[PDB]
């Protein structure tokens, strides 16, 4: 009985993981766009400067 | 005549010099006569010095300074009415496709201003297309923008030449297909593939007038190509009162020659390089879109999506203007239904209870609440079988399976490539159908009965004859 | 005639040549040739072929009158030439059917035909899974030093077995442009290709590192032009651009020197304009434009597998599909290292074999499979049969793909391994063996049953009773 | 021939010459000063009779007006026998104080590149010593070798190294440039290449050094290495000899490069870099090259800025490169060193028809198992080794006693370690690694493995440990 337990009770945790590592997934790509935005305009302003002297 | 003379050459960009006074105003065309034909220049900006700054539609090369250029006292001018229909056409509003002269009465300039706050209409409204799940659970807006989300392989090109058929059926209006910077090659294969379903036909009427500037040619002709189009479609608005389509494939593209041209041009480059002008050129295209007191314009947009970032300043500026989006899905193809259109990506800001009438809203949100709950199911229904589930799970399972299985549509256009008769489904006898399915009067028919038909009419026949 | 006001940069301001056309070629007192990008109200901005050593302030420049072209016909064939058409390889002079501007439009809408013909990729992986047509562009995009040069030159090799032939319609002429590559490099290449007797039908047009920026992003464009010759004759033709990032590189070169506005990663605007002004060219024409065809094989290397970058992106967009190469799987021993799932080709089926494509359909389904299964290998004490059975099955098919460099299989000789591995008779060989598996095979039909071979190579498709007699072939082989 | 200064800013000097006979660009130009002749590089002409030149020393004190002479020609250094055993500053002027460079001869340091048809091509294998190189990346005799890497991970050590097995035994002249690099350690190599013999202060020496380091202005570290490349090529072109040319920092000619690019007032490209880049490293790299008259095999040592080979710098270098041995911060964290990455590292002449066919089996099943093990790893670190089936287990553990095997203790190591320096050859690193492979030694533990020679050390270490 503790055996049949504990195998669903991991399957329960693996799930809920799962869960918990799409909605990280989530974030970090939102992060991930706001960093690649962020990059091109700062390195795009450094070669502007650059250039308009 | 007036004529001034190339004095630079760099890139796309020609400056002219004018004697005094003789100045062209800004997005006049300019000719050039070559052995290639006339090279159009647009004029950009005025550089003092009667010295105006030019982009060309077409590659400079070969260009020598004091090269005399002809103003024609207007913007690029492009022919319009129905003598542009099955015609190919470029920015510059001559034909490709070799099939003679365009003999248009008119020729309309390709800028001119949006409507008027007074001639805007008060209300929104529904085009209905005759398409069941688009009408129902995603509405098109009369003279809105649409944008259309997909690739290869998920049936776009049938998908609007079947909006083609359908609203030339229904409603009357001609169509005009834009390709904004997109492959040559799809472009064949779309007037072939428009050839094989009838939307064009050589030797009698044709449904559809193509525009085309494809990604071999200069960053200019890109960018104008849209007005180009745009601006045939708006004769058949004003002046004949239809309900026109106009069909934009890319976008992006749009926005991209404007990034490119605005890059020429020596403007600073705004956030993540796009042009500083981004907003307001967006605009100019945009809001020409619109419904009049005679007629309105229904624009059908492919929008691409960079780095699938929806948050990217193009495309985050282009759905600032789509009043619904259309979905089409390879997941939904692989499942056998045609058209492909994901019923839950779909969304329109159309359907309000106030807009639809509260009928049709509540059918449609029943609709999509019964497919998100069997979507929600789905995993714990394999798993366990349907029958694990409690009996309003099962029920609701066996509707949503039904509701999902009749969405799918046999249209007129692809009966070509498949032999099954099309089938036109006006919104009225939409939103019955899917009521009657919701509130069970049909549950005891087999889901199969329900795959490529009609309204429930054709449910019932079916249904009959699977049981004879 | 004009006089140097500056020098440097490569680049040579030059006051007067008031008649000079935009791209026209100049000749400097000391011989070394320019052409002219810029053309402004008091001055012309000429870019430099050779290094500005040999031009100095005050010198006499020479107008060509002629717009930068390349000599074009048959006589290029087994040459090397740079990216104005001189050749290199110390041989004779080229003798040429004609000359061609570097820069001419692509075939218009109307003039091109639907892809219809296949490009016979010698590479199983490439040929069943991702195939080429005639008139496609397909772009081979990875890593650093993992075969993307392997697959486009084994490509070049598979032809050998038809341009031996009468048949024009079926011979394929390649041309290859070395764009940034070490000199060392092409010469090695040309000896590979000459070891195959592969010369005799093959053109190099080479712009190697050390030629000046102008060169280097012309020879794309010559190249082009050379293969356009091919195409507008009515015959086939093949060309592999290796690679677009160096001549995107050499572009923004030129105009950061010319100071024309830089934009993202410090590329000139439309540096779109020039890939897809290049691209554009490679069609496949009509029977009244002559029904020849101009298939590009475009290189690109992405730092890291950064497939968003720009040019990548921008090169992405414009071709019709990708062969998609990973380190990660060339490290495994998985060779040439296609990933099969970032690999596709939009023009796809139409163009494949017939016969290929009757066993190929599955195998797609399989290694998909597979591929989502993949992540049980590694739990294997409790495997779903399902599962079980899939990865037994993945594996053995991604083990059959594997093939050795400058070795491609004629598609008679594919559809056999491909027909076994995707029916399941390869289970019950142990997988370390599978490559003695194959070699054997083929050996024992080219013995036993070439009649079916024969078959298969004539009429290109597989018969229900052709395919019956494989399938008993395919089990008294396995049998022992 | 002789101009006057105009401008000076930083390392760029404006001169104007009245006389309408301007220098050709890439010309000298001398400066007397107190501190000696100041050398100046022609860069530009910018019209009306003025030119743009890139100082080779330090500015400060130039006044304008200052007289300047035309020398006729590029940078020109000695080259022959007369300059082994000697250091040679970029200008080529000897700074080991024993007088002057008595060669007959004085060649610019600018030429070109050899033409199409005189590239000769060659399969000879550089046997190293090193288990990781001999196996998994052979170096090319008349090829280039690029030793990638970070701060701290091994490259001057390794190139020490490589010195020492190298240059000892090479029958022909080699020539060592330190363009831009640390002072120190160049006085330490100057001190070990004493001690070897490999220079002598009397009679014949088979070396010669030249000497840019980083305190010097941008242009002298951008034009150090062509003053080394031009003696390595008399070495080849005009004796025939086979030549070795050892380079450290290629990083800083490229960043140099960029220094006086951006100096220039040209338009900066990606992360800064000069427009030129490409083009540059092209004119530096396929001058050395190996000729149907000679071969100049190169040893490149490439400095990764934030580890980083993504950048644009080691990204242009890797195109040039017969065999490249990334040195790794990863691999030299877990202490296995010399710490090159076994996959990153890669040889052209890894093949079959070149090493033979059992080497490349043994590099290819090598590979296999450590990528195998580097893709179980990820799940390692969650369920450790006790969740992996059998065969992955089996696999796991030879992949870990095989990249413990890879480490090798070098001679130039042992003030870093007291273990006695040892050199492995090419075969029995192929036999030892088969045997390991086949299982032959799965009795023994991993620690057995680490920092020996080859496997008959595994064997006596074992024994050792038992
Ligand atoms: N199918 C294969 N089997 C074995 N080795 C292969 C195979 N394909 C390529 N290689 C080896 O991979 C290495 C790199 O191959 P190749 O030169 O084609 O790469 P590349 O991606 O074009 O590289 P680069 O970026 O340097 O131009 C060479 O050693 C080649 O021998
Ligand atoms: N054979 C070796 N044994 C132990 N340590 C080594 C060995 N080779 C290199 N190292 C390590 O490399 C470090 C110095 O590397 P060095 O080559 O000076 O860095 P760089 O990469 O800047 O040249 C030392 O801390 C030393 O421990
Ligand atoms: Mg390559």
């Amino acid at each position: 009985q503790g055996y049949a337990a504990e195998i669903s009770a991991r399957r329960n945790a693996m799930d809920n993981a799962s869960k918990n590592a799409g909605d990280m997934i989530n974030r970090y790509s939102i992060l991930y766009n706001r960093t690649r935005q962020a990059v091109i305009t700062n390195e795009l302003v450094d070669i502007i400067t650059g250039a308009s002297s | 005549p007036i004529t001034g003379k190339v004095t630079a050459v760099i890139g796309a960009i020609v400056d002219v010099h004018f004697e005094q006074s003789e100045l062209p105003a800004i997005l006049n065309a300019l000719e050039i006569k070559t052995p290639q034909g006339k090279l159009v220049l647009e004029v950009a900006q005025h550089l003092g010095e009667n010295t105006v700054r030019t982009i060309a539609m077409d590659g400079t090369e070969g260009l020598v300074r004091g090269e005399k250029v002809l103003d024609t006292g207007g913007p690029i001018s492009v022919p319009v009415g129905r003598e542009t229909l099955g015609r190919i056409i470029n920015v510059i509003g001559e034909p490709i496709d070799e099939r003679g002269p365009i003999k248009s009465k008119l020729r309309k300039p390709i800028h001119a201003d949006p409507p008027s706050f007074a001639e805007q209409s008060t209300s929104a409204e529904i085009l209905e297309t005759g398409i069941k799940v688009v009408d129902l659970l995603a509405p098109y807006a009369r003279g809105g923008k649409i944008g259309l989300f997909g690739g290869a392989g998920v049936g776009k090109t049938v998908f609007i030449q079947e909006l083609i058929n359908n609203i030339a059926k229904a409603h009357g209006g001609f169509s005009v297909f834009t390709g904004v910077g997109e492959r040559t090659r799809e472009g064949n294969d779309l007037y072939r593939e428009m050839k094989e379903t009838g939307v064009i036909n050589l030797e009698g009427e044709s449904k559809v007038a193509l525009v085309f500037g494809q990604m071999n040619e200069p960053p200019g002709a890109r960018a104008r190509v849209a007005l180009t189009g745009l601006t045939i479609a708006e004769y058949f608005r004003d002046e004949e009162g239809q309900d026109v389509l106009l069909f934009i494939d890319n976008i992006f593209r749009f926005t991209q020659a404007g990034s490119e041209v605005s890059a020429l041009l020596g403007r600073i480059p705004s956030a993540v390089g796009y042009q500083p002008t981004l907003a307001t050129d967006m605009g100019l295209l945009q809001e020409r879109i619109t419904t009049t007191k005679k007629g309105s314009v229904t624009s059908v947009q492919a929008v691409y999506v960079p780095a699938d970032d929806l948050t990217d300043p193009a495309p985050a500026t282009t759905f600032a203007h789509l009043d619904a989006t259309t979905v089409l899905s390879r997941g939904i193809s692989e499942l056998g239904i045609y058209p492909a259109v994901d019923p839950l990506d779909s969304k329109s800001r159309l359907l309000d209870a106030a807009v639809v009438g509260q009928e049709h809203y509540d059918v449609a949100s029943k609709v999509q609440e019964t497919l998100q709950t069997y979507k929600s199911l789905q995993d714990i229904i394999a798993i366990l079988g349907m029958d694990e589930l409690s009996e309003q799970d099962k029920l609701t399972v066996e509707r949503a399976r039904k509701i999902q299985r009749f969405l799918s549509q046999p249209f007129a256009v692809a009966e070509v490539f498949t032999g099954i008769p099309g089938k036109l489904v006006r919104l009225k006898d939409t939103v019955a159908s899917f009521k009657a399915v919701l509130e069970g009067k049909y549950d005891n028919i087999p889901e199969h009965a329900f795959y490529m038909v009609g309204g429930i009419e054709d449910v019932v026949a079916k249904a009959e004859k699977l049981a004879a | 005639t004009g006089r140097v006001l500056a020098v440097g940069d490569g680049i040579a301001r030059v006051f007067g040549l008031n008649n000079i056309q935009a791209e026209e070629l100049v000749e400097f007192s000391s011989g070394v040739k320019g052409m002219a990008l810029n053309l402004e109200p008091g001055q012309v901005g000429i870019v430099l072929f050779g290094s500005d050593r040999l031009v100095k302030e005050g010198e006499l420049v020479k107008r060509t009158g002629n717009i930068v072209d390349v000599p074009v016909g048959p006589g290029l064939l087994g040459r090397v030439v740079d990216a104005l058409g001189n050749p290199i390889d110390g041989k004779g002079p080229i003798d040429a059917a004609g000359r061609s501007r570097a820069q001419v439009k692509a075939p218009g809408i109307l003039p091109r035909r639907s892809v219809h013909e296949p490009v016979q990729t010698g590479l199983k992986a490439v040929d069943a899974l991702v195939p080429i047509g005639r008139g496609q562009r397909e772009l081979i995009i990875g890593d650093r030093q993992t075969g993307k040069t392997a697959v486009a030159l084994d490509t070049i090799l598979n032809q050998k077995r038809w341009n031996n032939g009468s048949d024009e319609s079926k011979k394929l002429y390649c041309v290859y442009v070395a764009v940034g590559q070490k000199r060392s490099t092409v010469a090695q290449l040309v000896q590979t290709l000459e070891q195959h007797d592969a010369m005799k039908y093959s053109i190099i047009v080479a712009a190697t590192a050390s030629e000046a920026a102008p060169l280097q992003y012309l020879a794309p464009f010559t190249a082009a032009s050379i293969g356009e010759w091919f195409r507008d004759n009515g015959k086939h033709a093949l060309i592999v651009y290796d690679d677009l990032s160096k001549q995107a590189v050499a572009y923004r070169q030129l105009s950061l020197l010319l100071r024309r506005p830089p934009g993202r990663e410090a590329y000139p605007g439309d540096v779109f304009y020039l890939h897809s002004r290049l691209l554009e060219r490679a069609a496949k024409l009509s029977e009244k434009e002559g029904s020849g065809s101009l298939t590009a094989l475009p290189v690109i290397e992405t730092q890291g597998g950064d497939v968003s970058a720009y040019i990548p992106t921008n090169v992405i967009s414009i071709t019709d599909g990708q062969i998609f190469l990973e380190a990660e799987l060339f490290y495994k021993g998985i060779r040439p290292a296609i990933n099969v799932g970032l690999s596709v080709s939009r023009v796809g089926s139409a163009a494949q074999v017939k016969a290929l494509k009757q066993v190929a359909g599955s195998l797609k389904l399989f290694l998909a499979q597979y591929r989502e299964v993949a992540a049980f290998a590694q739990f294997g004490s409790d495997l779903d049969a399902s599962t079980k059975q899939t990865l037994v099955r993945g594996e053995r098919l991604t083990q059959l793909l594997k093939q050795n460099q400058y070795s491609p299989l004629a598609t008679e000789e594919q559809v056999p391994l491909i027909y076994a591995g995707v029916n399941g008779h390869l289970d019950g060989i142990e997988l370390s063996r599978i490559g003695e598996f194959e070699s054997s095979f083929l050996s024992y039909l080219k013995s036993n049953h070439n009649e079916l071979l024969t078959e298969i190579r004539e009429k290109g498709e597989l018969s229900k009773e052709l395919l019956a007699s494989l399938k008993s072939a395919t089990e008294s082989f396995v049998a022992t």
